[PDB]
C-alpha cells in the first residue's frame, strides 16, 4: 500500500519535500521566452515552495501586463458568464465580487479567497510549483484543501493556457467549490482516493478531469455547465453548448475508461441534473473499488484516521450517535 | 492534462519497480 | 433574546467593536505600580485589540524579568505536576514540552500552541484585554475558541495573581482542554450558553468556574485535579488534595447555586470519576434550560446555525446519516 | 382528514362494522350460476366476516372439483414458471412447497402460510368477503398484514377469474411478499397511504397494480416478471415478456397517471431492475405527497404512532439510537 | 459455545423435546398430597407440554376451590396495592381489570391477557410445566416471550406457594411487564443471555430475581416496590417497606455476587429511582461480560441474528438508516 | 379492477358531499 | 429458588463433562 | 472572579433596563 497523508501536517512537509528542487521549464510551450516570465516564475515558485501550512498566504504583487491581461478576460467572461453557465455559478460569483473584490481594476489575492471559503465552504487555498503528481494534488483535494497557483498565463495567448493558471482557477475551480454540495461532491472524490492503487488514481482523476473540470447540469429545465475547464475558457463556452459535441448523461464507471485529448476542443461531456446525483454514483463506485481498509474523515481536526479494525470504526461512534444526541434538544426544545 | 499526469505515473512507477 | 453570534467572523469584529478604548486600571491591585508594567500593558492591548481572525499571532518579546520570573513557576510546577495532579495532564504537558517547547529557558509564543492544538484538539488562541464579560468569552468558548492574554503575573507576586495571566492558562487551561474528551465537554458548556439568559449565564460560569476552573478527576482509584485555576497555583495544589477543605462529588445543579470566593482558598470542591460522566450531566442540565430554540455546530465551516424550526433540523440531518451511509465502506471493505 | 386505523385491533372491528351484512351478487359474471358456489360463497363469507385478530384461520374443507382445479392451474404453472419469471419466485416456490406444502395433491390452507410467513417475513393473511374498498385494503397493507379471501374462480373458466381468488393470491401474491425487499417495498405503499386523500388514494393503488400486480424486474441480465397479475394467468405469462406490449421504465408518477383496462391483455408495463430502486423512488413520491402529518411504523406493538409534533418524533427516538447504541457490542465484542 | 435459538419456532420444539417426558414430583412439599391437585397438575401439564408457537391457548375451566382461593388473593392485594406500590402498577392494573377482567368473581385465562400485551406491550404467554432450566427460561424471556403457567398454589397455603404459580405472575410479572420501559428493560436482560456461559447464566438470572422479581424504585420523591416477588406476596409487602430489612442503590455487579435466601424473608434490596437507569446499567454489565459474538433483535419476523462477523452488521443497517430516512418525512411534512 | 374500485370511490364520496 | 436453579446447573453440568 | 463577572452583569444590566 502506498504512503497517504493522515494530518494536514505530512501535507505540507513531505509533499514539498519530496517535490524539492524541481523548476518548470516548459520552453517549448507557446510563451515563456521572455525573461520576466522566468523572473517571475522563480518569484512565484519561491513563494509557493517555502511555504508552511497555518501561516497566510505572502501577498505577491502584480505589475501592469498580468492586470492588463486580467482586464480582458475577466471583462469577457462576465458578459458571457450570464448565459450558458451554471445556476450556482452566478450568486456565487456576485457573492464573490461584492466580498472577495473579483473586479477589472482589482486583481484578487489567494489570501482573501482563503479567507472567504473557510468562512462559508471550508476550503483553504495552497500555493504551488512543478509538475504536480496525480497523488499528491488528490491527498490535497482529500482534506478539503485546493492545491493552487498563483501565476496566470501569457500574455501572448490570453485566450488559452497550456497549463493551468491563477485565473483558470479562481474563476472556474473557485467559483465552483464554494458550493455547499460540490464541496461534499468534491471531497468525495478525494477520500476514495486515500491509498488506492495507481490504476484508480487514474480513474478517478479522469472522474475530477470529466466532472469537476468539465461537467454538465439540467437545472431550470435547460442544461447549463458547471465544469472548471468548462467556466475558464471564452471559445470553450461557445462549443460547449454547441450542438457539435456530444453530450450524453454522467455514469462513473463509463467516464474512467473513456479517453480524453489535448490542445483541441472537448467532444464528450457528461451532464448530472443533480449534484445528489452526482454524489451518490461515485458513491456506489467506491463501493466496488477495492481497498484494504476505509477512509475517515475528521473536521474537529482537519485530520483522517485509517479504517482497518472495527475498533478504529469506534472513535468515530460516539461522534455519530453524538449529534442524535444533540438532535434530542433541537427536537425537544422546539414546540 | 491531468490523465496525462496519470500517464506519466506508471512508466516511471514500473521501471522503478523494473 | 440577547444577540449571539453564528461565525467566527462576528466574533472578532462586534466584540472587539462593542469593546473599544477601553484600557485596564488594575491601580489598586497588588503591584501594578511599575511604569513598565503600564508601558508592557499598552503593548499587550496593542496586539491584542487589533487583532483579526485568521491572521497568525503576532509574537511579542519577553525581556529578563517576565522569562526569569517565568525560570521561578515553571520550574517549581513540573517538580509538583508529578504528584497531585490528573493523569491526562502528564502525557499532555511531556506532550506540550517536546514538541510546543515547554521550558524554562524559552518562554512558548502563542502562534506555535495555537498550530499544536487545532492540530490534533481544535482548539485556537486569541489575545484580548480589558474586563472580558460573561457572554463575550461563552461565545468564543462556544465556537471551540478560548479567550486568551499573553501578558503575565507581576513580578512582586509571582505566587498569585490577581488576574488570569499568560502563564496560568498555557499551564492551567491549555494542558486541560488538548484532550478530545475535555475539549468535547468543554464545547458542551459553550453550546448551551448560546443566547442563554443573564441569569443562566451565571449558572454555567460558574460551573465552568467549579469544573474547568477547579475540578476533580478520579482515575486509577486514587482522585486527582484537573481544574485550571488548581493547576495554576503552587499553594493551591498543596492545598487540593489536602484534608481540609469538603470535597464532594459534582453536580450540575448543586454547583450552579452553592457561592465562591475570592482572594482565599477554596473549601468547596466537585470531584467527576469521568469525562463521560462530566459531559452527560450537564447535558441532562441543559436539557432543563429553557430556550425558544436550540443551537448546532458545523465544523465543516466552523459556524453555528440556529435552530428554531424543524426545518433548520433538515440541513443538519444529510450530514448525520452522511456517516451512517460511510460507516457502509469502513464496515463493508473491512472483513 | 378521513379516519384511519392505528392498531391492528381495530383493522379488524370497524373495517369489518362498516362492512356488515353485504354479500357478493356477482350473477352476470361468468359462472356464478351454479347454487353450490353460492352456498361455497355462503361459508366462504362466514368464515372471513365473523373472524377475529389474533385468532387463528378457521380451517375450510376443499371438495373435489376445487382441487382438481387446483391440480389444473397449478401444474401448468410450474411447468412455466420455471421460465419468463423472477428469481425471487423460484427460490421462494420451491421453499414454499417443501415446507408449506405447495403441491397439486394437497391445497393449501391459510393457517400454515399464515404461520410461515411471519416465521420470516412477517406478513399475516386474512379472510374477507363482499366489496374491498381502496382505503380499507391499504389500511391493512398499511399494517404489514395481506387481505385475502380463501374461495377459487369458477371451474368453468379456470384460465382467468373475474374477480382475485385464493390461487390468485397464493400463487400471485404470496410468493412475491415473502421477500425481505418486497415486503419493505409493499409496506411503504401502505404506510404512504395513512389518511390519504382520495385522490391519492387512486395514485398509489394504480402503482399497486402497477408494481406489485404487474411489474417488471431485470436481473441476470434478462429481463423478468414479479407481478402478482403477471404470475397469476397462464396467457398473460405468454403475453408479458412477448415483443407485442410495449415495454418501458418503472416512474411513480407516471405510473400515477397512466390508465388500465380491464378483461383484456395489458399492453402496458414498468420495469425496475432493482427492487431498491422501486422502493426509493415511490419513497420520493411520498415526499412530494402532501399530508397534515406522518406516519411511523412500531412493530414492537404491530402499531402505527401518528407524527404532527415534533413530540412525536420523540418517542420514536430512543428506539432509534437504541441500535446504533447496541451496534456498539456487536461492533466492539467483534476483533 | 452453548447451543442458542434464534426463531420463536425453535424456542418450542425443542425446549419442549428436551424435557419430553417430565413430571412435577413436589410431594414433600407444603400440601400436594390431595389427588386432585395431582389430577389438576396432569391437565395443566399436559396442555402445556403439547402446545406449539402461533396456536391460541387451551382455555382451561376452574372450579370452586381456585377460584374461591382466587376470590381470597385478589380482594387482599387490590386493598393493599394502593399504598406500596409502584405507580406504574395503578394505571396498569385498573387497565388490566377493566378491559382483561382482572375480578375476584372471574378468574382471568391466558388468551385475554396474551392478546393484551402484544396489543400494546408486545409479550406473549407460554404454558409450561417440570423444572424450568435456567437457560430455556432466559432464551424464552430473549424473545420477548414469558414463559408462565396456569395453575395456581395449594388452597391450603394461600398466602405463600412454594413454587410460582399463575395468579403469581399474572399479579406480579404480568402487571410489571406491561410497560413501555420495564419491557425494553426485561428483553436487554434476555438480550444478554443468548449463548452466555453457565457463570455468566447465573449472574443476569440473580440480576433478574433482584431486579424484576424484587426490585424498588424511587419516584415522586417517596419509594416504591415493583419486584414480581415483591406485588405476588401479602406478608412480603409489609416487610418490603418496613424498616427491618436492608435498603441499597442498584449496582449490576454487587446484585450478581450478593447470595439469597429461601422460604424465609428477603433483607437486602436494590433500588432503581429510573427504568432508565436501570437498563443503561446492566447495559454496561454486558459491556465487559465476554461473548465470541452478540446478538440483535429482528422485531420484524420475531428472530434473532447472530453477529460474529461485520457483514452480519450490514443487514442489520439498512434498517438502522431507515428510520433515520422516514424521520425525514414526519421532520419534513411537519411545519 | 382495484382501479375501478377507486372509480367507485368518489361518486359515492362526492354525491355523498353533494 | 431461580438462583437455585443456577445451582442446579453445574454440578449435572460439570459431572457430565466429568 | 468570574462569578464577580457575572455579578457585574446585571445591575449595569437592570439599570440600564430601570
Ligand atoms: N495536477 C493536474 C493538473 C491540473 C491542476 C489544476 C487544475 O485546475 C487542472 O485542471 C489540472
Ligand atoms: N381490493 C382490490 C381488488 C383486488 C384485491 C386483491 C388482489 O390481489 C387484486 O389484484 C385486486
Ligand atoms: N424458572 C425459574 C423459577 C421461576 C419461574 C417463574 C417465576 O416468576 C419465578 O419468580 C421463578
Ligand atoms: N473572563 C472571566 C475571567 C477569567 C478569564 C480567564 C480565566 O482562565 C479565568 O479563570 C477567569
Ligand atoms: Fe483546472
Ligand atoms: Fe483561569
Ligand atoms: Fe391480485
Ligand atoms: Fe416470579
Amino acid at each position: 500500500v502506498p504512503w497517504f497523508p493522515r494530518k494536514v501536517s505530512e501535507l505540507d512537509k513531505c509533499h514539498h519535500l519530496v517535490t524539492k528542487f524541481d523548476p518548470d521549464l516548459d520552453l517549448d510551450h507557446p510563451g515563456f521566452s521572455d525573461q520576466v516570465y522566468r523572473q517571475r516564475r522563480k518569484l512565484i515558485a519561491e513563494i509557493a515552495f517555502q511555504y508552511r501550512h497555518g501561516d497566510p498566504i505572502p501577498r505577491v504583487e502584480y505589475t501592469a501586463e498580468e492586470i492588463a491581461t486580467w482586464k480582458e478576460v475577466y471583462t469577457t467572461l462576465k458578459g458571457l458568464y450570464a448565459t450558458h453557465a451554471c445556476g450556482e455559478h452566478l450568486e456565487a460569483f456576485a457573492l464573490l465580487e461584492r466580498f472577495s473584490g473579483y473586479r477589472e481594476d482589482n486583481i484578487p489575492q489567494l489570501e482573501d479567497v482563503s479567507r472567504f471559503l473557510k468562512e462559508r465552504t471550508g476550503f483553504q487555498l495552497r500555493p504551488v510549483a512543478g509538475l504536480l503528481s496525480a497523488r499528491d494534488f488528490l491527498a490535497s483535494l482529500a482534506f478539503r484543501v485546493f492545491q493552487c497557483t498563483q501565476y496566470i498565463r501569457h500574455a501572448s495567448s490570453p485566450m488559452h493556457s497550456p497549463e493551468p493558471d491563477c485565473c483558470h482557477e479562481l474563476l472556474g475551480h473557485v467559483p465552483m467549490l464554494a458550493d455547499r454540495t460540490f464541496a461534499q461532491f468534491s471531497q468525495d472524490i478525494g477520500l476514495a482516493s486515500l491509498g488506492a492503487s495507481d490504476e484508480e488514481i487514474e480513474k478517478l482523476s479522469t472522474l475530477y478531469w470529466f466532472t469537476v473540470e468539465f461537467g454538465l447540469c439540467k437545472q431550470n429545465g435547460e442544461v447549463k455547465a458547471y465544469g472548471a475547464g468548462l467556466l475558464s475558457s471564452y471559445g470553450e463556452l461557445l462549443h460547449c453548448l454547441s450542438e457539435e459535441p456530444e453530450i450524453r448523461a454522467f455514469d462513473p464507471e463509463a467516464a474512467a475508461v473513456q479517453p480524453y485529448q489535448d490542445q483541441t476542443y472537448q467532444s464528450v461531456y457528461f451532464v448530472s441534473e443533480s449534484f445528489s446525483d452526482a454524489k451518490d454514483k461515485l458513491r456506489s463506485y467506491a463501493s466496488r473499488i477495492q481497498r484494504p481498509f476505509s477512509v475517515k474523515f475528521d473536521p474537529y481536526t482537519l485530520a483522517i484516521d485509517v479504517l482497518d479494525s472495527p475498533q478504529a470504526v469506534r472513535r468515530s461512534l460516539e461522534g455519530v450517535q453524538d449529534e442524535l444526541d444533540t438532535l434530542a434538544h433541537a427536537l425537544s426544545a422546539i414546540g | 492534462s491531468l490523465i496525462e499526469d496519470a500517464r506519466k505515473e506508471r512508466e516511471a512507477a514500473v521501471a522503478a519497480a523494473a
